């Protein structure tokens, strides 16, 4: 019972980009979440063998970490600030999807995803 | 463990 | 119609596939489910099982009466569970790439 490969962090086939808000998530959002408390479960995709969940790769189809977002962040990997945007998202509701709503997963999960909202708001203009 | 729709899974929690 | 085949053959196909699509391969059954007070709530259920049948079977009159019964699927899980639940935000998943779907729906 393995984990499956990590997403991608690089393709020469996606067009890559750079823009303010891109360079906002980078260094101002996903900065204060990886210094979270909270944040250790997430800095790295989910590991089922260590943590004896042989039904997480089986329900999850789509993982994503903060380890993912951060590494496609820094080879400028998505087009626009939405994409990345999603990429935390889909963290977030495979928490939620997984887990119930009250697990300390759920609750760290939450936590850190209130503070992302607020940062979010800040966002800059293209 | 957590049940959506007729299908059961061990969560992180148990 | 060719809109028809392609919600059928592509559309239809590719939500089926998804990895939250099993809730809504198939009508709810809210006795067996133990879900109370679901038909005295959602007056009008909806799922992929009864589109792809109703496409097989020639029943829509045109593209947009196949979505509207999308829509239909996506609105009674909307409607009947509490937002940010986790049924949610598995069909809020499907209306995603439902949706995109759509956009390169083929001219008549």
């Amino acid at each position: 019972s393995t984990n499956p490969p990590p997403p991608e962090t690089s393709n020469p086939n996606k067009p890559k980009r750079q823009t303010n808000q891109l360079q906002y998530l980078l260094r101002v959002v996903l900065k204060t979440l990886w210094k979270h408390q909270f944040a250790w479960p997430f800095q790295q995709p989910v590991d089922a063998v260590k943590l004896n969940l042989p039904d997480y790769y089986k329900i999850i189809k789509t993982p994503m970490d903060m380890g993912t977002i951060k590494k496609r962040l820094e080879n400028n990997y998505y087009w626009n600030a939405q994409e990345c945007i999603q990429d935390f998202n889909t963290m977030f509701t495979n928490c939620y999807i997984y887990n119930k709503p009250g697990d300390d997963i759920v609750l760290m999960a939450e936590a850190l995803e209130k503070l992302f909202l607020q940062k979010i708001n800040e966002l800059p203009t293209e | 463990w957590k049940t959506i729709k007729g299908a059961t899974w061990r969560t992180k929690q148990c």
